[PDB]
């Protein structure tokens, strides 16, 4: 038995772009017709996003499909590696649910980490989540993103309901479509940060916006079992687990915390790792990507 | 020498903002929620400073008064974003007090502002003032003078500080409404 | 023919028109999720098409 020369996993937890608008606080109950944040220009030329003169509240809206089928590759040469991988991931799914990873994803939805630098120094940020089965809200959640932490993971009732919904979506037990709204408080005409293009701010048809892979990076920010330091809290789940802004890179193939080494030992050689390392491995399989030699 | 009431501030490392970005956010929050209603005693020196590697700020140390910290750290202009950094603790002032007079002032940075000043209230040659801006003309803080700037000008943060000489002497002065010294500051050590 | 555009969808339907002149001579309407993808099972309008 050997490794498959081509692996390709389709991503799960597929988000849409963030349509940033603006408004005034305590009018959030009718926040459908709020005007969008328009990227303008001032000074050499730079692009600057702001707020309207009678507005102090951001609104960031996107949707999120939870797919399910998180073990089967979309392209695989071997037929023995493929069903070996399928029965290994089936062992992971039957000895314990997705509820741990899904609890951490529901926590990253629960706070407002998809707000990146429009959260720093905010007076009140509320993350509203609705459940969409048809064109009607089947279940409505409301949160408070400053109460729920960013470096630790806690418990609730509505967070456990949302985590149960995400865990049913990741296993294939149903179809989950969630829309996410994050109101905020910055000030009467301050500056908001969109994502920069190759300065140029990212936009759609006359609205500043955030890239969907940025919100996806803010959702796969889970793993606390890089065991070096908990002062940084959790980081993004990706193989050779690295931060480009930090510039360093923990979880190296020097030691054996790697995704590739753990995947080789737990698929091929049947070396079952610790439960936290296999949580990391299944989180990388939910992330997807181009694997194999 | 007069750093009796002492405190610190440690911005934790996280991938949501840089250390200079976290220092600028903390400095802007302190300047908005400390000198908002005014005040007299505000001393913000580099409690973890190192002006040899060209890094102006990577740690915060507050040397303020008792009542200036009992009522200057309980507002929403200071709280809210406490998930990155942490709170502080009080410490007494020891016998070792270097006269590090830390200030909050500006420095010369205009390469064409002399032309604007001559056009407004000077009556000078604006063309010579515009063409007299070489690389060896600007004389600003080439050491780590961390300029926590806002989103109004595209130019990066230059020096904005009033540092003093670190020795075994004493030098104290009047604190402003932004956490600085106008002739000296509290101790550092 | 909806390759990845049906993977994880609420409802997928395929309606098919028969065109003789600029006019629909015979129309169909299906449910692409109720009709499977592994087996070939009979139906009335499937046998008409």
């Amino acid at each position: 038995l050997s490794t498959a020369s081509v692996l390709a996993f389709e991503r799960k937890l597929d988000p849409s772009d963030a349509l940033m608008s603006a408004g005034a606080w305590a009018q959030r109950d009718a926040s459908q017709e709020w005007p969008a944040v328009t990227v303008r220009e001032k000074s050499q030329t730079v692009d600057v996003a702001n707020l309207p003169s009678d507005a102090d509240t951001l609104k960031v809206r996107f949707t999120l499909r939870v797919l399910g089928g998180a073990g089967t590759p979309s392209a695989c040469n071997d037929a023995a590696y493929r069903d070996k991988l399928l029965q290994t991931v089936a062992t992971y799914v039957n000895d314990q649910g997705f509820a741990e990873l899904a609890r951490r994803y529901a926590h990253n939805l629960a706070n407002a980490r998809f707000l990146w630098r429009n959260r720093v120094g905010a007076e009140a940020v509320e993350v509203r989540i609705n459940h969409i089965r048809q064109g009607e809200v089947a279940r409505a959640w409301r949160f408070d993103a400053l109460a729920i932490g960013l470096r630790d993971f806690k418990a609730d009732a509505e967070l456990d309901a949302l985590a149960e919904l995400i865990a049913s979506g990741l296993s294939g037990s149903g179809h989950v479509l969630l829309e996410v709204v994050a109101f905020a408080r910055i000030g009467d005409g301050q500056e908001v940060f969109p994502s920069q293009e190759l300065k140029t701010l990212y936009s759609v048809r006359d609205a500043a916006a955030i890239h969907s892979q940025k919100i996806g990076n803010a959702l796969r920010t889970i793993d606390t079992w890089y065991p070096d330091e908990d002062g940084l809290g959790p980081i993004a789940v990706e193989p050779y687990g690295s931060v480009t802004s930090q510039g360093k890179a923990y979880r190296q193939p020097k030691q054996k915390l790697d995704f590739y080494t753990l995947l080789d030992n737990w698929v091929l050689r049947d070396e079952a790792p610790a439960v936290e390392q296999q949580h990391y491995v299944i989180a990388n399989l939910i992330r997807g990507g181009v694997f194999g030699e | 020498m007069a750093m009796d009431h002492y405190l610190d501030i440690r911005l934790r490392p996280d991938p949501e903002f840089p250390p200079a970005q976290l220092m600028s956010v903390l400095f802007g929050k302190l300047h908005q929620a400390l000198v908002a209603q005014g005040g007299d005693r505000i001393g913000v020196s580099f409690p973890d400073l190192d002006e040899s590697r060209s890094r102006l700020g990577e740690r915060l140390r507050i040397h303020a008064s008792a009542d200036d910290l009992r009522a200057l750290l309980a507002r929403p202009w200071l709280e809210g974003l406490r998930d990155h950094l942490q709170f502080g603790e009080p410490a007494v002032v020891p016998h070792p007090t270097p006269y590090r007079q830390v200030s909050r002032v500006q420095a010369k940075s205009n390469p064409e502002r002399l032309r604007r000043r001559l056009m407004r209230r000077h009556d000078l040659s604006e063309e010579e003032a515009r063409k007299r801006i070489p690389d060896t003309v600007a004389r600003a803080l080439d050491l780590p003078f961390v300029t926590l700037r806002s989103q109004s000008t595209g130019q990066h943060f230059r020096l904005f500080i009033r540092h003093g000489p670190l020795q075994v002497t004493a030098e104290e002065g009047g604190f402003t409404c932004y956490g600085l010294s106008k002739g000296g500051f509290v101790p550092w050590f």
